[PDB]
């Protein structure tokens, strides 16, 4: 399925911020005492709207809000993190939930030999 | 966001030019390139903002050095090559590539923002002050010169001509603006700033 | 339930419980990323008078928080310090681990009083209040935040900002009187026809001595 | 290493025509290309990235398509402000290669050169080297013929000619022919004339006596 940017406006350039989980700087930089503060842990970045990606992205989040809001109302976790790991396991279960064979679309095996 | 540049250079000397990045942190997932255009464009080199991975052009193997600085948020370029053909205009610009939140699909996309501009003249000639009415600015070195009318308040109708190098080496241009004949005598003054010699003229 | 977006070579496509093919391959949990996008990219109104029209108090609803790994740079953020007219607070203190939004350009620090007919302040439209890599559904006292929404994706002499102080009267109600606190004794009125850069030009001339508190009003051209 | 050539070098078209610029490559390239515009006396700007997407702040008339070895840029309904040099750009390879910038020229109906003359200034004549200026403004095409008549004498070799680019708003040229000589050969003559021979009735001559 595709996404249509139904929002009134769309900023094609996405100036984003994220953390470098491997910003090692071998030596003494990863020590919390000698490491950065709570503000200098990020590394910025820019994403151009290549092939309508950024406008097609700002709509996915506006639409995910509904299903995500109901998921939060269900759980009692004051801070919910397992959402990422949830879909990680469901993907394996969808492909390896029961038996398998190279006979149909449920399982993914291609033994040409 | 936008970029500004800072920079005559004697032969066999290192042309020290800095590319200060304003309105944005320099340490990021972007790249930073150096571009020049000889009179009558050319890529110089690329430095990775993250991990400091400097990559240059084959024609500039042992003649270019690009360094970064996170404290002052600037990027310097030293040119020790006394090629004498590098007397051109230089530019610095970034290219964010296609970086999907750290995932780098390709680190070479269109260069979105460029620099203000920086002119360099690789020649052996002492920098001589300018000389400004009709206002004509002649007998100056080196180029370029910025002329503003009424402190920049007068832009329409003004048309400054290109600079022609005289036989004596000193450049010479002319700056004339068309104003209503009724306004002549009721004020006006040409404002000039020669940054190479640091000499204002009004 | 919750939809994910798998970027395929040019752009994104939605595929979830119903939609799955062998072409997609997820070899490591690093490909999964929860992205928090600000509402600025949608074209909503960003000034203080309109932003506060999207927030309201409500009791009997347990607040919930969700994590987002990466986010978008925000230009206008908000930091509320509202207290009831008797003197008591209105918003809860930010719990441990929750901090202000990392990247903001204009942090609108609102400092006023209101009725606060509710325990927590929620977003009327349903958007989340973005914090430091944490998206909550309420507003925490004295904590900078930015409106926005969250998605879930499957992938293959320095820079600083400036805060803006405000003085609200009747926050969270249909009748609210906002004031720009340029100085403790010189404040000007506000309206939806004021831009953040315009307020930056005010101090540029407001010059922030027995005149006392002075309420000002601008009529530009 | 990877070579790319942008053609044609020169190109002239009228306002409203559709321009087509090509940029061939020596080696194969994916759908990753860029086009740039550089107006006279201004830094370059990004026009297209990835060979298909428009940059931020670009009018929806710079159409670019193609893939592989041959790419193409198209400007629908060319405008006067589009007077600039357009270059090529490579991606997904090293070194980053450019192309020969195609210089764009605009076509306009013939215009009358507004001829002006400015005798030297009291400060310009005190040093000992006076200079006369003969200005031509708002004429098309750039083809002109400006000669100096200093008391019937055809001045030659001492004049410095300088033609500018086509104006971004007027789409026309402007010539500033300056005659520079020493004060010795200046005071020996009274009238300083400047005739102009342009395509658009008869040669116009502007003189100036001692005053
Ligand atoms: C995902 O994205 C979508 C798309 O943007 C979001 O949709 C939005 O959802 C909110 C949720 O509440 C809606 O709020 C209601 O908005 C209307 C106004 O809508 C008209 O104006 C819209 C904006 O135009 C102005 O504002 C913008 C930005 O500020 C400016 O740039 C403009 O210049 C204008 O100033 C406009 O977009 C609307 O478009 C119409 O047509 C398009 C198609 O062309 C449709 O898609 C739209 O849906 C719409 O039909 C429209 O022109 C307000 O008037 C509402 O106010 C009251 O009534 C609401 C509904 O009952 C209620 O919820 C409010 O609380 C409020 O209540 C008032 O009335 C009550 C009685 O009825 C009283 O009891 C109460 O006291 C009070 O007086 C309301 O604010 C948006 O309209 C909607 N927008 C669109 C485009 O769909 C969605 O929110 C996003 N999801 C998330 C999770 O964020
Ligand atoms: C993008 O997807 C198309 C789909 O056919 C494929 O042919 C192309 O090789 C892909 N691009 C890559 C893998 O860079
Ligand atoms: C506001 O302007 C005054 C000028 O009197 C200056 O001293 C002060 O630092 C400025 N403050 C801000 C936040 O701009």
């Amino acid at each position: 399925e595709a996404i249509v940017n139904a929002q009134p406006k769309c900023n094609p350039n996405l100036h984003y911020w994220t953390t470098q989980d491997e910003g090692a700087a071998i030596g003494l930089a990863w020590i919390p005492y000698f490491g950065p503060a709570a503000e200098g842990i990020y590394t910025e970045g820019l994403m151009h709207n290549q092939d309508g990606l950024i406008c097609g992205l700002r709509q996915l989040a506006n639409e995910t809000t509904q299903a995500l809001q109901l998921f939060l109302r269900a759980t009692t976790e004051l801070r919910t993190f397992s959402i990422l790991n949830r879909k990680a396991i469901d993907f394996l279960l969808q492909r390896w939930g029961g038996t398998c064979h190279i006979l149909g679309p449920d399982c993914c095996i291609e033994p040409h030999d | 966001v936008q970029l500004q540049e800072w920079g005559l250079v004697k032969p066999s000397e290192t042309l020290s030019l800095t590319c200060a990045v304003y309105g944005g942190s320099i340490s990021g997932y972007y790249h930073w390139n150096w571009i020049r255009l000889p009179p009558g464009l050319e890529w110089i080199g690329n430095i990775d903002g993250n991990s400091a991975s400097t990559n240059y052009n084959p024609s500039l193997k042992t003649r270019v050095t690009i360094s970064k600085d996170t404290s002052k948020n600037q990027i310097s370029l030293k040119v020790r090559s006394l090629t004498a053909a590098d007397t051109a205009v230089y530019y610095c610009a970034r290219d964010p590539g296609f970086t999907i939140f750290g995932v780098v699909i390709t680190s070479w996309s269109g260069l979105d923002s460029w620099g203000q501009g920086a002119v360099v003249t690789v020649s052996s000639a002492s920098t001589k002050g300018p000389s400004v009415p009709l206002c004509l600015v002649k007998d100056y070195f080196p180029e370029p010169v910025t002329v503003s009318w009424n402190s920049g308040a007068l832009t329409s109708g003004v048309h400054t001509f290109p600079a022609v190098l005289q036989s004596s080496g000193l450049y010479s241009l002319s700056s004339v603006v068309t104003v209503p004949s009724s306004s002549l005598g009721t004020t006006y003054i040409c404002n000039v700033n020669h940054k190479p010699s640091n000499t204002k003229v009004d | 339930s919750i939809p994910l977006g798998v970027i395929h070579n040019s752009t994104l496509q939605v595929s979830d419980v119903d939609k799955l093919v062998c072409r997609d391959k997820l070899s490591s949990t690093n490909q999964l990323r929860s992205v928090g996008l600000n509402l600025e990219g949608n074209g909503v109104a960003t000034d203080v008078p309109s932003a506060t029209k999207r927030w309201g108090f409500r009791s009997g609803v347990p607040p919930k928080v969700v994590n987002y790994e990466a986010g978008e740079w925000a230009e206008n953020c908000y930091n509320l310090e509202i207290k009831k007219p008797d003197g008591s607070e209105c918003l809860p203190a930010a719990p441990d681990g929750i901090r202000g939004f990392p990247r903001c350009r204009y942090v609108h620090k609102v400092s006023g009083t209101g009725p606060c007919a509710g325990d927590f302040a929620f977003h009327k439209e349903g958007a989340f209040f973005l914090y430091d890599r944490l998206a909550s559904t309420v507003i925490y006292r004295g904590t900078t935040f930015a409106e926005g929404v969250v998605a879930f994706l499957i992938l293959p002499s320095g820079y600083y900002s400036t805060t803006i102080r405000y003085q609200a009267t009747g926050f969270g109600t249909n009748e609210t009187e906002y004031l720009f606190e340029v100085d403790n004794l010189t404040y000007v009125q506000l309206e939806s026809r004021f831009t953040p850069q315009f307020l930056l030009q005010l101090n540029e001339t407001i010059y922030t001595n027995t005149t006392g508190k002075l309420i000002w009003k601008v009529n530009p051209e | 290493d990877i070579q790319m050539t942008q053609s044609p070098s020169s190109l002239s078209a009228s306002v409203g025509d559709t321009v087509t610029i090509t940029c061939r490559a020596s080696q194969s390239i994916s759908n990753n290309l860029a086009w740039y515009q550089q107006r006279p006396r201004r830094a370059p700007q990004l026009l297209i990235y990835a060979a298909s997407n428009l940059a931020s702040g670009v009018p929806s008339r710079f159409s670019g398509s193609g893939s592989g070895t041959d790419f193409t840029l198209t400007i629908s309904s060319l405008q006067a402000e589009d007077f600039a040099a357009y270059y090529c750009q490579q991606h997904n390879t090293l070194p980053l290669t450019f192309g020969g910038g195609t210089k764009v020229e605009i076509k306009r109906t013939v215009a009358a050169p507004s001829v002006f003359i400015f005798p030297p200034s009291d400060e310009q004549l005190k040093s000992g080297t006076a200079s006369v200026v003969c200005l031509l403004n708002n004429f098309y095409p750039r083809e002109a013929k400006v000669q100096w008549k200093v008391d019937n004498a055809l001045q030659s070799g001492n004049s410095q000619e300088s033609v500018t680019e086509q104006d971004s708003k007027d789409s026309t040229y402007s010539l500033s022919s300056t005659l520079t000589l020493s004060k010795a050969d200046y005071e020996k003559h009274k009238v300083y004339a400047c005739e102009v021979t342009h395509q658009g009735s008869s040669p116009v001559t502007k003189s100036f006596n001692r005053g």
